């Protein structure tokens, strides 16, 4: 239960209602991105305590070009797309070193993909959270893969975004002066760093309040 | 008068008409309506505004239309209160009505005075003709003429007229209360004798059968005494109903009734005041005359006059509370200019402006105001922006010159805030020649001197060339904001112009310490906050 | 008055006796009554026995002059206020006295103005600080020379310290910092009367064994 917090007492108090950013159509939201075109979302209804929250989520958010068999060991360049992206599913986290390679869609290339999770009335300018992990092979029939950062969102009252990040001999490789130069993992980093920099606006976040976190070597890797 | 004892609200005390209703409607303002449904569904019948109780006698018995939108202020007499065949049975005329609503007829024909009185119908024939009279001859008095003889319907009498005509003066319903000198007879009738109609009657062909009687005052006291006494020459008239002369506060020695309701004077309006002359009739002709005012004995350097130009007339929409006291130019010639000014001086407050002119040299009119300037919200210490509204053009105006006191009444506060939304400006004095501790001094001067004065400005007002200092008199202060108090951190409301540097100490908006009984009366037109440019709607969550 | 007695002297203290308050109370029953709280100071709003007029008092009992009118009053102003507006009306020192943020006197104050044209007396401060803006000591020199912030310390009702903390500071020795701030409407609010009050706080910190200026 949330209460008012006031300066003074008083005796009429008024407040506008709170707005929200995302056009609901048929129960999917749905967030015009500005340069490409539009994404259609998923909502969920989650449940702290006896209190329940609709979260907004829109697993599943390019932020550059796959890198199959020619942009492998390069630099990610933009991706231009262009009409309704679909992130009703999640996608694939990048290839981690110790793997069992289970067959499953859970672990693969094509792995620079965003998850992004925004309350029903956020804050006006609310703050973000960006937070990088690979997950792994973990069955995404149950949809939120390993981190279901929305409920951290529902009871922080600010929006999440999950990234994916190369790593690996795909993150780094390094040979000879140039062009091979290496940290491709932390260009992917830079990337999704400016991908919510720049369209996160109309979401209903804040870009001056964006806050870096990882885990467990990818704590080494952020810290850069 | 709320019908239990509990009374919860202000809404829930009730009106005399919404009280006790049965089949009656009351309007918005919470007394009778006009027009009443008659036994439910019916005719409608149109009661009388305080009493719930129908004047029958005019339209009981026609089963008709509804929407009385004309005052029956008439009343159809009894037959034992009329004579017929009498020795002068002369109609001055009648016209024969359309078969539609007659009696209507005749009453819209008689809503302009002339010569009326009565009315006679006459049902014998189809055409029904209303041969009606005249105020002229023919406790206790009777119609007294009357034309035809074998049948009998009623006859009427319009009551309380206020214009008259009655064949030797123009009779006028001059809305001053009281008198000041000059009166023969003050008679006194009966409590339970008259209605206020029989005496009106009996003055008014008292005066119309005497000569030169500029007119008669008539007065009904709540104590059921009713006085009629017939003027000839009066000094000069005082008191008008529709001026703000009462305070609020308790009665001097005795100032517009003289007695301590209703009290009404008429006058005959193309009177022979001064044509008169004085030999013949010698009908106290002797007013007393007093002596010549020498110019010692009343400096009168207390006013100024006023250029015209400034003056600008709005008559259908300014509310300046204010008084008209009329003389009568029998004796007052070019002195009503100092006997006035010196009224003014009289009365110690509520005589900011004073005003002279005539209507048609039987009247002479001097009317009392308070400070009637009109700023612009412009904020420039020129003043030449604040313009007068009045009425309607004078000839002769004079302003009361101010008085500062040698030391302040109040302890006036600084208010926290930078800039004001609803700003009623009275006074834009430029106090720029003098320096500061005393121009602040004589600043806390001018508003003391002011009644309606709530705050002053003491800043400068032009910062684009150097600076002026000024005070600006405050009316009403208005929507306060650019506090202190946030300390300079997430201000959204928007401060002041930087021209205006109200900052720095001894400038800087000063209140008023707030008088907790009210602001006084007569002051200008209820302050109102500035309007909403937008509607806002209750959208928002309470 | 001081002059007078109870009329019984006991030998060493009185257990308790009445104080001016009730003395005039007293004094007016063997009209108007004077409102008095539980101890001996008069309540700072002093009323008719008929609730039709109302004025303040300082605990003395002459009554400040604005202050009267119909009914009760809010905002009661306090001893600063009254001297600082009558500085405004013609009362001789022109250096307004540094004040609270309630109408209480600063237990350090600062005339702040010597030698003004060469001969000691008090510059008119007030009206000083209005036309020439200064935030800058260098500039305030440059405008002004010669003028020496002459500090002290005071006493409840205001009153100077006799012969104690009637100290002179040199305007010349300190070096601006801050001067990118707006005005700030009032000398007390201004960064350069810490500035003084701090030196003559250090300078009285050596003294006395303490960093204030002592209390009652
Ligand atoms: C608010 O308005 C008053 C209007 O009097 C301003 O006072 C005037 O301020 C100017 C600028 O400081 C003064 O000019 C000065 O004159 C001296 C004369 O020797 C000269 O040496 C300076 O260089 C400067 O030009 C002017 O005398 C003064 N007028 C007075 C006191 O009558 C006041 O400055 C305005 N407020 C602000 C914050 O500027
Ligand atoms: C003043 O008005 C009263 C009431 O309007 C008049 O009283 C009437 O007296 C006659 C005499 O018998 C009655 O028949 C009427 O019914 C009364 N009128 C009402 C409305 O009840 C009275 O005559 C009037 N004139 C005076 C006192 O001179
Ligand atoms: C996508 O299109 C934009 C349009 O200017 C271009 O700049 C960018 O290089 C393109 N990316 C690829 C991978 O073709
Ligand atoms: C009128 O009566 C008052 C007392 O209410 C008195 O003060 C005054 O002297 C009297 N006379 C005049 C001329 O006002
Ligand atoms: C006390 O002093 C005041 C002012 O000097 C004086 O008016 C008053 O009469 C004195 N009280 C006495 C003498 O009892």
């Amino acid at each position: 239960n949330c209460r008012l917090l006031l300066r003074e007492e008083a005796t009429h108090i008024y407040r506008k209602p709170g707005i929200s950013l995302l056009s609901y159509e048929a129960s999917v939201p749905s967030v015009p991105i500005s340069t490409h075109g539009r994404l259609l979302g998923r909502s969920q209804a989650i449940q702290v305590g006896t209190s329940w929250k609709q979260v907004d989520q829109f697993l599943g958010v390019p932020y550059a070009a796959p890198p199959l068999a020619e942009r492998r060991f390069q630099a990610p360049e933009p991706l231009n797309w262009t009409g309704s992206w679909d992130a009703s599913k999640p996608r694939a986290s990048c290839w981690q070193p110790g793997t069992r390679t289970s067959t499953s869609p859970g672990v693969s290339e094509d792995c620079l993909y965003l998850n992004v999770f925004i309350p029903q009335n956020v804050a006006p300018n609310a703050s973000v959270l960006v937070f990088f992990h690979n997950t792994m092979d973990r069955e995404e029939s149950e949809g939120w893969p390993a981190i279901d950062g929305s409920f951290l969102a529902a009871v922080g009252n600010l929006i999440v975004v999950t990234a994916s990040y190369r790593v690996g001999v795909f993150g780094f490789l390094s040979s000879g002066s140039g062009e091979v130069s290496g940290n491709w993992g932390l260009l992917d980093q830079v990337a999704a760093l400016t991908w919510v920099q720049t369209h996160i606006r109309g979401f209903g976040g804040d870009p001056r309040r964006v806050s870096l976190a990882a885990d467990r070597g990818g704590a080494d890797v952020a810290s850069i | 008068t709320t019908i239990s004892a509990g009374a919860f609200s202000q809404t829930h005390c009730v009106t005399d008409c919404q009280r006790n209703e049965a089949g009656l409607q009351c309007d918005q303002n919470g007394q009778y309506r006009a027009s009443q449904k008659d036994r439910g569904s019916g005719k409608a019948f149109c009661v009388d505004g305080e009493g719930r109780r129908l004047p029958w006698w005019e339209t009981e018995a026609p089963l008709e239309d509804s929407q009385c939108l004309m005052m029956q202020k008439f009343e159809k007499v009894p037959e034992s209160k009329v004579i017929f065949d009498a020795n002068a049975p002369v109609a001055v005329r009648s016209k024969v009505p359309d078969s539609e609503f007659p009696v209507m007829q005749c009453l819209t024909d008689c809503t302009e005075d002339e010569a009326c009185s009565f009315f006679t119908v006459s049902t014998t024939e189809p055409e029904i003709s209303c041969d009606f009279y005249a105020w002229t001859s023919d406790l206790r008095c009777q119609v007294k003429v009357r034309s035809h003889g074998q049948d009998s319907p009623a006859v009427y009498l319009k009551k309380g007229q206020g214009s008259t005509t009655t064949l030797q003066k123009r009779f006028e319903p001059t809305g001053f209360q009281n008198m000041l000198s000059g009166l023969y007879n003050p008679i006194v009738f009966s409590a339970s004798g008259a209605n206020l109609t029989d005496a009106h009657l009996f003055c008014l062909l008292a005066c119309d059968r005497d000569l030169c009687c500029d007119g008669f005052v008539l007065t009904q006291v709540q104590g059921g005494a009713i006085i009629c006494g017939l003027l000839s020459s009066p000094s000069v008239l005082l008191c008008n109903v529709k001026d703000w002369m009462d305070p609020s506060e308790a009665w001097a020695n005795a100032t517009c009734p003289g007695v301590t309701n209703f009290q009404q004077v008429y006058l005959w309006k193309d009177s022979d005041m001064g044509s008169r002359p004085e030999s013949m009739g010698c009908r106290k002709d002797t007013v007393p005359r007093p002596a010549s005012p020498t110019e010692a004995g009343l400096t009168t350097e207390l006013f100024s006059p006023v250029d015209l130009n400034q003056v600008i007339v709005n008559g259908n929409q300014s509310l300046s509370s204010q008084k008209h006291w009329l003389f009568k130019h029998l004796f007052s010639a070019q002195q009503a200019n100092l006997w006035c000014l010196s009224r003014c001086v009289q009365e110690h407050s509520f005589c900011q402006l004073a005003e002279i002119t005539e209507s048609a040299s039987l009247y002479f009119t001097c009317t009392l105001y308070p400070e009637a300037q009109v700023c612009d919200d412009i904020m420039e210490s020129n003043a030449q922006g604040c313009r007068l509204i009045l009425p309607q053009m004078p000839k002769a105006l004079f302003r009361k010159k101010v008085i500062l006191e040698d030391k302040v009444k109040n302890f006036y506060t600084r208010l926290p805030f930078q800039k004001l939304m609803g700003i009623s400006i009275r006074n834009k004095v430029p106090m720029s020649e003098k320096s500061i501790s005393n121009g602040f001094f004589e600043c806390e001067r001018r508003c003391d001197a002011d009644p309606c004065c709530t705050g002053f400005g003491f800043l400068n007002v032009s910062q684009l060339k150097g600076g002026e200092v000024t005070c600006l008199t405050l009316n009403s202060l208005g929507i306060q904001m650019c506090s202190e108090e946030n300390g300079g951190a997430w201000r959204i409301l928007d401060c002041g112009s930087p021209d205006i540097e109200v900052h720095t100490y001894p400038f800087g908006w000063y209140q008023k310490p707030i008088a907790q009984n009210n602001a006084p009366s007569f002051c200008p037109l209820v302050v109102l906050p500035s309007l909403t440019e937008k509607v806002s709607l209750d959208s928002w969550q309470s | 008055n001081g002059s007078e007695v109870l009329g019984s002297r006991q030998p060493g203290r009185p257990v308790a006796c009445l104080s001016f308050c009730q003395l005039q109370k007293q004094q007016i029953l063997l009209s108007y009554l004077p409102q008095c709280q539980d101890s001996g100071d008069y309540a700072p709003v002093q009323c008719d026995v008929q609730q039709v007029q109302c004025w303040c008092v300082d605990a003395e009992g002459m009554e400040v002059y604005g202050t009267r009118q119909l009914g009760r009053p809010k905002r009661c102003p306090r001893s600063c206020e009254i001297r600082n507006r009558r500085l405004l009306h013609g009362v001789g020192d022109k250096s307004p006295p540094q004040c609270s943020a309630e109408g209480e006197f600063m237990p350090v104050q600062c005339k702040f103005v010597n030698t003004t044209d060469m001969m000691i007396f008090d510059l008119v401060h007030s009206y000083n600080r209005f036309p020439d803006a200064f935030v800058t000591f260098s500039s305030f020199q440059r405008r002004f020379p010669e003028v020496s912030g002459y500090c002290h310390c005071a006493d409840s009702q205001g009153r100077e310290l006799a012969e104690t903390g009637l100290e002179l500071l040199l305007d010349e020795i300190y070096d601006t910092i801050f001067a990118g701030l707006d005005l700030p409407s009032t000398f007390t609010e201004t960064t350069l009367y810490r500035i003084l009050q701090r030196r003559f706080l250090a300078v009285q910190s050596v003294i006395s064994g303490r960093f204030r200026c002592p209390t009652k």
